[PDB]
């Protein structure tokens, strides 16, 4: 069959999905998913996309203005719409999934609904696939691939130039916050290979 | 985040072995999620954070995967020129250009409804702060436009067979993420995957550049450029978040660094140590990286050249002595409170002292801030995350080690004075500190242990489950927040793969209406204390044969 989704689940509750194609896997997928986290995966939702004060209040509105002003959501959609189909199938059927659990949780909360949207007070939604990628965005790209303090760094030198003067200020910067650092231990031994590119440390874009 | 993979050259009784540790803090449930893909090219098993489609940690039977974050600096920060005249305009190339900007409304539970404007430019969303009548400021990422690329990345490298079809998925992942591999035969191999920069020459990668025009990056570095290697001489793959490779340049992060003092260092002694390391002794690993203070190693021959002249009757001579007996391995005492050995207390206040007097005071304020931190410091609750070498720490090393450190000394953090007279002093305020608290008596001083908490709120800081559903654990790990090892042509077994992985607390975080927790809530919580594992199961008749429940679903798109 080539709408069968087998789901098999092992002595510690981890899910085994088979299925035929690309959108009932990850359809499988999903609605594992749906079954083990459903409340951590809603609120993860909120926090990466910025909607944690609607259910838990004025505490989280600084929050949720600070998520939404570090990404740019036309810009999540454009990339998903310019997905092959099969691609999209994997976000596509990963939502899906989601929802037909979902759609059960709904339909029979009295024995089904995780307790803790009882505990917050409200319920759950549907999936879509810019949900979907956005949890991905949040929790990895926005959150460990956006890292950077320049400005920071800028008032730093600032003050060490005013303290030390031009030229010592800029070497004690280099002392503090160097660029490289011959002596760093490395994941690639040096008798492999070595990264080819210089960079200026004088800040010379001044 | 922590791994190393062995190769066939270091394996014993197998042909690799890859243990990760990625290290995110500890979080209930589980910042992980166990799963197993079996159709449409996909033949996978492992567990991967807030269940992406693509299984960060994990294999297929031919190969495993794994990741560390790279922090490389792929974040420039451009100053956008301003006019009070044209609200909503910057200047770029000569010319007046409009930014894109959004309406936004924070709905609020039992509260007002807000609303603001987002702002963004060719060089990316405008910071809320730092801003003038003149000047705002753009966060600009290498990866921008490449977020799907690389969740997709993540997800087709798991039907790869060989390092060249690994290697083309890698190409395509954005993100700044160290990528592992290892294989059936024994190959392992390592790519510092992302999109970097090409920039313009004179550009300092530490500071903001003008956004005019003339300091755009001239577009991204190719895939040659990225740190990579496989099949090392060195036989092994190691890192812990340190350099990739030399001369490579690390994030602009004002309390980041790579230098001579890192973390790392802690596991490639332990490979080194041995030739050939078995699958157990490789997860080993894992327990005496968690519990080895990281500073011990760094300064003692400080301490140890700066007491050389002391005599046994002077308490800072023996303060030192103590941790030249001592390897620096935490152990909890039967309390289950306090450390068999007071050796991170020691170390503590000595090196807090020892920044205080040394780049402390060289830092005009507030910036000496930031170099004041011993790496120790932690709440009731334990640290949050891991635990390293503080920048202050990593920056008085380069200091100890006089010439011997490449980094050139422009002004001199002990300021004249002799090494060992600032050394001893600190160690003074240690033995005074330490004695008023614990006695005059060190062999019976039980100072606090860290502990580990597994927190109901995610990294956000957003609950993620009721409060009363945090978790504790007596012994805090320097260690992953997961634990996944595979092994690869293990001779002991009768199949080419055997994997084993933890996932704290457990597969499910289901409570029904009625309180009743899951029989998954928790069943993985003790063996994560003592380093326990549970196998992965890939092929169909293992999943079979450990069959707990089954369900068939029937539908179409
Ligand atoms: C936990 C985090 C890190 O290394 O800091 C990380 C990010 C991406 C992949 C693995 C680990
Ligand atoms: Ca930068």
């Amino acid at each position: 069959s080539s709408s069968e989704i087998k789901i098999v689940r092992d002595e510690y509750g981890m899910p085994h999905i088979y299925a035929n194609d690309t959108w009932h896997l990850f359809y499988g997928y999903g609605y594992v998913v749906a079954q083990d986290r459903l409340f951590q995966m809603e609120m993860a939702r909120r926090s990466t996309q910025g909607t944690v004060a609607e259910v838990l209040g004025k505490d989280f509105v600084k929050f949720d203005k600070d998520i939404r002003r570090n990404y740019w959501p036309d810009a999540i959609r454009a990339q998903i719409a310019a997905l092959s189909p099969e691609d999209m199938s994997i976000l596509q059927g990963y939502a899906d999934g989601m929802n037909a659990w979902i759609d059960k949780v709904n339909t029979n909360p009295e024995t089904l609904l995780p307790k803790q949207f009882n505990t917050f007070g409200f319920t759950p939604k549907r999936w879509e696939p810019f949900d979907v990628a956005m949890i991905f965005v949040g929790t990895m790209a926005n959150r460990f691939s956006d890292s950077t303090s320049e400005i920071d760094n800028l008032a730093l030198l600032t003050a060490l130039k005013d303290k030390y003067g031009v030229s010592q200020g800029m070497a004690v910067f280099n002392q503090l916050k160097w660029l490289v650092n011959p002596s760093a231990p490395t994941t690639i031994a040096v008798q492999e290979s070595n990264y080819p590119l210089k960079f200026n440390q004088q800040n010379s874009q001044t | 985040s922590n791994m190393w993979v062995i190769g066939k050259s270091k394996a014993q009784d197998a042909k690799a072995i890859m243990v990760n540790g990625p290290q995110a803090g500890w979080y209930a449930p589980a910042y992980t999620y166990g799963i197993g893909l079996h159709g449409a090219g996909y033949d996978v098993t492992g567990n991967t954070p807030f269940a992406y489609p693509g299984l960060v940690f994990g294999h297929n039977g031919v190969i495993s995967w794994g990741s560390t974050a790279g922090f490389g600096d792929d974040v420039d920060i451009f100053a956008e020129r301003l006019s009070a005249e044209k609200p909503g305009y910057y200047l770029h190339n000569g010319k007046w250009v409009k930014m894109l900007s959004r309406e936004e409304t924070i709905t609020v539970k039992n509260g007002q409804a807000e609303t603001f404007t987002v702002w963004r430019t060719v060089h990316g969303n405008i910071l809320q702060t730092d801003q003038t009548t003149q000047t705002a400021y753009a966060k600009s990422r290498a990866w921008d436009g490449k977020e799907l690329a690389s969740l997709l990345a993540w997800t087709h490298q798991m039907k790869a067979k060989n390092w060249q079809e690994w290697t083309q998925q890698a190409a395509k992942q954005a993100l700044t993420i160290n990528w592992y591999y290892a294989d059936v035969n024994g190959n392992i191999g390592y790519v510092h995957t992302g999109a970097y920069p090409d920039r313009q020459s004179g550009h300092d990668p530490r500071l903001p550049v003008p956004g005019t025009g003339k300091w755009d990056w001239k577009g991204l570095l190719p895939f040659e450029m990225n740190p990579k290697v496989y099949n090392p001489q060195s036989g092994y793959i190691a890192n812990w978040n340190n350099s990739p490779q030399k001369d490579y340049p690390a994030s602009d992060l004002f309390a980041f660094l790579w230098g001579g003092a890192d973390r790392v260092t802690e596991i490639d002694r332990l490979l080194e140590q041995k030739p050939r390391l078995t699958a157990d002794q490789a997860w080993d690993v894992i327990r005496q990286t968690s519990r080895q203070d990281l500073n011990l190693r760094l300064f003692l021959p400080t301490l140890q050249a700066a007491t050389s002249g002391l005599t046994q009757s002077d308490p800072r001579r023996q303060l030192v002595e103590t941790l030249t007996r001592w390897d620096g391995i935490n152990l909890l005492n039967d309390d289950g409170k306090t450390w068999q050995q007071p050796g991170s207390a020691i170390l503590n206040v000595w090196l807090t002292s020892m920044l205080k007097r040394t780049v402390v005071a060289a830092v005009p304020m507030p910036f000496d801030k930031w170099y004041s931190a011993s790496g120790y410091e932690t709440t009731q609750d334990g640290p949050t995350g891991s635990l390293n070498i503080s920048v202050g720490a990593k920056i008085l090393y380069e200091a100890v080690q006089g010439d011997k450190s490449p980094i050139p000394q422009a002004v001199d953090l002990f300021a004249g004075k002799p090494q060992q007279e600032v050394v001893l002093a600190a160690l003074e305020d240690t033995w005074e500190t330490l004695s008023k608290r614990y006695g005059n008596n060190v062999s019976n001083w039980k100072t606090p242990a860290m502990a580990l908490t597994f927190r109901a709120n995610n990294f956000f800081g957003v609950p993620q489950a009721a409060a009363e559903e945090t978790r504790h654990q007596a012994e805090y790990q320097n260690r992953g927040t997961e634990n996944d090892m595979i092994v690869f042509s293990p001779t002991t077994s009768d199949r080419p793969v055997l994997a084993w992985d933890v996932v704290a607390p457990g597969q499910s975080g289901f409570i029904a209406p009625d309180g009743t927790v899951d029989k998954h809530y928790e069943d993985q919580l003790k063996m994560y204390e003592n380093f326990g594992r549970k196998s992965l199961w890939l092929t169909k008749q293992d999943v079979e044969a450990h069959k707990e429940s089954q369900e068939v679903l029937h539908v179409q798109r």
